[PDB]
């Protein structure tokens, strides 16, 4: 019963993400930019191997009012389409790894896009899917994941760097033991040090809430709890980092808890908002009835892409398409109050 | 030609191991003229070692892949028909339960395969080759119990229309009755109760995700502590999405509900008002009584439009 205010937008054109989840809405200044997913076609498995088109999709939004666009595309361009791919930005260079393909579990190598002009190359590391990653703006890292190609392997806690000047991959020595194998994480950073999070993830038919934290600088791990109205045990969250107050932000996603010994499968979904003030470690679920009616919020949903974003004058939240319990193609915001 | 088929490094080796030696001195025995059968007979001897493990790997593969085929066919020849309103659904439970039980013995046959295939493999190093044996299996375990409810999503996804080749509501389905509750329109199945699992009541979507329970807890290899839950939730959501036209379909038969709803509100009658404040405002208006008598006139033809 928190401040809070959402909003249903408007779309425009023919080409939309619609029925669209797994992929990556990435913002840098005013680079809103759309890739991957999925979708499906129903016409052939052709159709169902470009369903997570490689479109890029680009977006300009007018007071909610939003013109949908694909945006072109040249240079190395993989021909099957991906899907829980990883991706980074340096500064003009969309930077890619990671996901998988549908039919053959065919995972990507490393690719770029140079935003300016809107090219591709393909610059190139266990081949994985649904690993987590983010980029100090000189390396690029990743950690955990689900490999899976040529050997079947299993959930992962190992964690790379990759320099972008050099172009090489590096190994992190694990410090601290605790970081167990996962994947489906969330993996953002703290801006009060510079350090990684890693907010529980998926194991082994286990979900997972724990924290744990990747001092660079000291190359090793830190374990924080967490109290206050805490997401008990939650996957495929909706993500939003507030780097004013270090602030995350999370909506919905995978959840359900039982015992590794039941079959436990009850991974009912939740519509509920958190924030995790890090300075504090105090989770708060920003959910609300002070509003019109509790109905006027999105339904509960996994697999949905985020970003932080100004609509009509107001850093928000932005939810689109999604896991509620399918598809999706609805873009929703949820507009940042006051606290900031 | 029959160990690059299941393109195994461990018979690689083991026909490297495998040659037909024949001795300097062999190329002296046929000149003899004599008896001289021994270097065929040994490496026949080889040969027929290998034989053996050749039919032992044989075996194995098909009866790996054979056992997947009879969870795909239980699934299907149970979901086909279910035909299951809330106490023939309480007897499909057991059905169901008869479903898992089908999985379960192909568990103990998952004990089973993984002996046979102790034998198969027949290496020292075995854990090695257990990798690249137990990872394809694994795979295929999943593609397996994926097709399985892809038939079963399937099977009620061809619900919807009554439109295409006949209608849909053939047979007895799940029955919902309307009332007036206090005052005002109430479904028993409420379109929402026999839709999302609240307090009261769960519905076709909670047995959805029973029926995944039932399918997807098989004893996986690598240590078997797990469950191949995951791999299901990625595969049919990777191609298959039958939950998609579930969600939609529900939802399309919940507005056409909402929209039966609302045409029931349009009977024109009032708000369900005390007889005292219109009795009032007729009062204040000192009609005759035959106005009054018209109006229940009205509400004797409101009878009999009801």
């Amino acid at each position: 019963p928190q401040p809070l205010v959402w909003t249903q937008l408007k779309q425009t054109g023919t080409t939309q993400p619609t029925a669209r989840s797994g992929h990556t809405i990435i913002t840098v200044g005013k680079t809103h930019i759309m890739f991957g997913g999925l979708d499906n076609d129903k016409n052939n498995y052709k159709d169902g191997k470009i369903a997570p088109n490689n479109q890029v999709f680009t977006l300009k939004l007018t007071q909610n009012n939003c013109e949908w666009r694909q945006i072109a595309c040249q240079g190395d361009v993989p021909l099957p389409r991906c899907y829980h791919a990883s991706c980074a930005i340096s500064a003009d260079k969309m930077l890619v790894f990671g996901g998988s393909y549908t039919s053959n579990l065919r995972f990507n190598d490393t690719y770029i896009l140079k935003t300016t002009s809107y090219q591709w190359s393909k610059p190139a590391p266990q081949p994985r899917y649904g690993h987590s990653a983010t980029f100090f703006e000189g390396k690029v890292y990743i950690f955990g994941g689900h490999g899976g190609i040529n050997y079947q392997r299993l959930a992962f806690n190992d964690l790379y760097v990759l320099e972008t000047e050099n172009f090489e991959w590096t190994r992190l020595e694990p410090k601290g033991n605790p970081p167990d194998p996962r994947g489906g994480h969330s993996a953002a950073m703290m801006a009060n040090k510079p350090q990684l999070m890693i907010f529980g993830g998926w194991s082994f038919t286990s979900q997972y809430s724990n924290i744990m934290i990747y001092d660079i600088e000291k190359d090793e791990w830190v374990d924080p709890e967490i109290a206050h109205e805490i997401p008990k045990w939650n996957l495929s969250g909706i993500m939003a980092p507030s780097i004013p107050s270090w602030k995350y932000f999370i909506f919905g996603g995978s959840v359900g808890s039982f015992e590794e010994g039941g079959n436990r499968t009850n991974s009912r979904f939740v519509d509920d908002s958190f924030v995790l003030d890090i300075d504090t470690l105090s989770w708060s679920s920003i959910n609300l009835e002070a509003d019109e009616t509790s109905k006027a919020v999105c339904k509960p949903r996994p697999r949905e892409s985020a970003s932080i974003f100004y609509d009509s004058g107001e850093s928000r939240a932005i939810v689109f398409g999604g896991w509620a319990n399918n598809w999706l193609n609805d873009l929703w915001a949820l507009n940042v109050s006051t606290i900031t | 030609t029959c160990l690059l088929p299941v393109e195994e490094p461990l018979v690689k080796k083991k026909i490297q191991d495998m040659e037909e030696e024949v001795k300097p001195g062999i190329e002296e025995i046929r000149w003899k003229s004599t008896n001289i059968d021994q270097f065929i007979s040994k490496s026949k001897s080889i040969v027929d070692q290998l034989f053996e493990t050749v039919n032992k790997m044989k075996d194995s593969l098909q009866k790996i892949h054979k056992s997947l085929a009879n969870f795909n066919v239980k699934i299907i020849e149970r979901k086909n028909r279910p035909m299951s309103p809330d106490d023939y659904d309480q007897f499909l439970k057991a059905i169901f339960s008869n479903k898992l039980t089908i999985v379960k013995d192909n568990g103990n046959q998952i004990q089973k395969l993984v002996k046979e295939v102790l034998d198969a493999v027949k290496a020292d190093k075995k854990q090695n080759s257990w990798k690249n044996y137990n990872d394809y299996v694994n795979v295929i375990v999943i593609e397996g119990i994926s097709t399985a409810i892809q038939t079963a999503l399937l099977h009620l996804n061809e619900q919807i229309n009554p439109v295409f080749i006949k209608r849909n509501d053939i047979s007895p389905l799940f029955d919902i009755r309307l009332e007036l509750g206090q005052s005002g329109i109430q479904f028993d199945p409420e379109i929402g109760e026999s839709s999302n699992q609240l307090t009261v009541r769960n519905t076709i979507r909670n047995w959805i995700n029973d029926f995944f329970n039932i399918a997807g807890t098989i004893q996986r290899l690598d240590t078997t502590m797990p469950g191949d839950f995951l791999q299901e939730i990625r595969s049919f959501f990777e191609i298959k999405q039958c939950l998609a036209m579930i969600t939609q379909n529900l939802e399309w038969i919940e507005n056409e509900c909402n929209q039966f709803r609302a045409r029931f509100d349009t009977y024109s009658y009032l708000w369900t008002e005390d007889e005292n404040p219109l009795l009032k405002g007729c009062r204040a208006k000192i009609p005759n009584l035959d106005l009054f008598d018209e109006k229940i006139t009205h509400l004797k033809a409101i009878q009999q439009e009801i």
